[PDB]
């Protein structure tokens, strides 16, 4: 009903080749242009080229020249963007959009790595033993060498939400590794039982670490 | 919203 | 290539108030300026197009105008759903290129950030390694500063640290920072202590801890 649908993600070694898909509905794309971004983390927006599906003309930013490919099925009404040689520089996320009426799809996540789906370690950061004097406290969770992304972190099967910090996952090696923070009046721990719960699809693991002093 | 194109 | 110049590159604006960016083109784009909008979760709209043509559904408070090579967007009053990341489009030659962009966020008083720091676990440990975290919460404004110390001394390498994208309801900012060692390395030494520097304050929040005392 004028979207454009984009995969979530996508994971692919060093040296590998991947075909990005962008499905249009609600709308026939014939006679728009579809266009491919590049966006990283601290860098600006890359526009890469265009095609238009009624003839197959394409605009590429020649930067990109030997690197993407862009093509259409017109049966499906689906734009593709094959990458190739990829290398840890094309680790970004790539968009789609139509133009004129410009409207663009969610991005796709791709990661180029070497690494191994692994499973977190999860460990349990209580407060220095000694005695704390606040009215509150804090606790948190470390989840270290992960692969690949994402994880699910709660306190308390996520009936603890509040009081909350869940900091974004970063790149230690080819692992990830994240912690999240807990704050809670002192008069509720350790009196009340405080447990962090981490679960990693991709290594189908579930691990509960309970806080103790 | 760019040149080549009818908007 | 027309190169598009953006700023500012962030901007911190309270509610209501009246916000206005710039991109500046290398040479002329004839009009063709679009302002896009990005939210946290990856969406991206169309809000201007042409220098000043509103797309559809885009409410009456922004507003684009330039002309030749000087362009702007501007919210007349801004509200929290506009609290995002802006960026412009040149459509007047290609290759198409974009603005650098320009983070919004909301205004608020000064807080210093509350800083916690923790030993490694026994369970990370008897693994042989040695984590050491310390979380710096809810402060504003976002610049800050952290150092480690090992029994008092300066320590750089095997540093890791995150940063929260500004909090929705609150607007501070928090950040985790992690000293990792081997268990080896950690046992030789006796102090840690992670110091938080920030506006708020012209003395260092300092957080220590020694690997004896229990
Ligand atoms: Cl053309
Ligand atoms: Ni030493």
């Amino acid at each position: 009903q004028v979207q454009l649908q984009q995969p979530g993600a996508e994971l692919v070694k060093p040296g590998a080749s991947v075909k990005l898909s962008c499905k249009a509905s609600g709308f026939t794309f014939t006679n728009y242009w579809m266009h491919w971004v590049k966006q990283r983390p601290g860098q600006g927006l890359e526009w890469i080229g265009e095609i238009l599906p009624s003839n197959g003309r394409t605009n590429y930013n020649e930067k990109f020249k030997t690197k993407a490919t862009l093509t259409v099925d017109k049966s499906s009404n689906t734009a593709y963007m094959q990458l190739s040689s990829l290398t840890s520089e094309d680790s970004a996320v790539y968009y789609c959009a139509r133009s004129p009426s410009d409207y663009w799809g969610q991005g796709t996540t791709l990661t180029v790595s070497s690494a191994k789906t692994t499973a977190p370690s999860v460990y349990p950061l209580a407060p220095v033993c000694g005695d704390t004097t606040g009215s509150s406290v804090t606790l948190g969770c470390l989840v270290k060498g992960y692969f690949p992304e994402p994880v699910t972190l709660t306190w308390n099967s996520g009936s603890l939400s509040s009081g909350v910090h869940t900091f974004p996952a970063v790149l230690q090696s080819d692992l990830y590794t994240l912690s999240s923070s807990v704050t809670v009046t002192s008069s509720t721990w350790p009196s009340q039982s405080i447990t962090c719960n981490v679960a990693h699809p991709a290594s189908s693991t579930k691990v509960d670490k309970k806080i103790e002093p | 919203s760019h040149f080549n194109e009818y908007e | 290539d027309i190169q598009m110049t953006q700023t500012p590159s962030s901007l911190s604006a309270s509610l209501g108030d009246r916000v206005t960016i710039s991109c500046r083109a290398s040479q002329d784009i004839s009009h063709y300026l679009n302002w896009f909008q990005q939210k946290p979760d990856g969406t991206v709209k169309l809000l201007i197009y042409y220098t000043s043509t509103l797309h559809s559904g885009v409410p009456s408070r922004f507003s684009g105008s330039g002309s030749g090579t000087d362009y702007s967007l501007t919210i007349s009053n801004l509200e929290e759903e506009d609290i995002a990341f802006y960026f412009c489009q040149q459509g007047g030659a290609l290759p198409f290129t974009f603005g650098s962009g320009t983070k919004l966020a909301i205004k608020r008083a000064d807080a210093a950030p509350t800083v916690s720091i923790f030993p490694p676990s026994s369970e990370q440990l008897t693994s042989g390694g040695a984590s050491v975290v310390c979380f710096l919460n809810n402060f504003y404004p976002k610049d800050i500063n952290v150092k480690w110390k090992i029994d008092g001394s300066e320590r750089q390498n095997g540093v890791l640290d995150s940063w929260t994208d500004q909090d929705s309801k609150d607007s501070t900012y928090s950040m985790s920072s992690t000293l990792t060692l081997t268990k080896d390395e950690y046992e030789r030494h006796n102090s840690y202590t992670c110091e938080a520097t920030h506006k708020t304050s012209t003395s260092p929040i300092v957080k220590s801890f020694n690997r004896n005392e229990c």
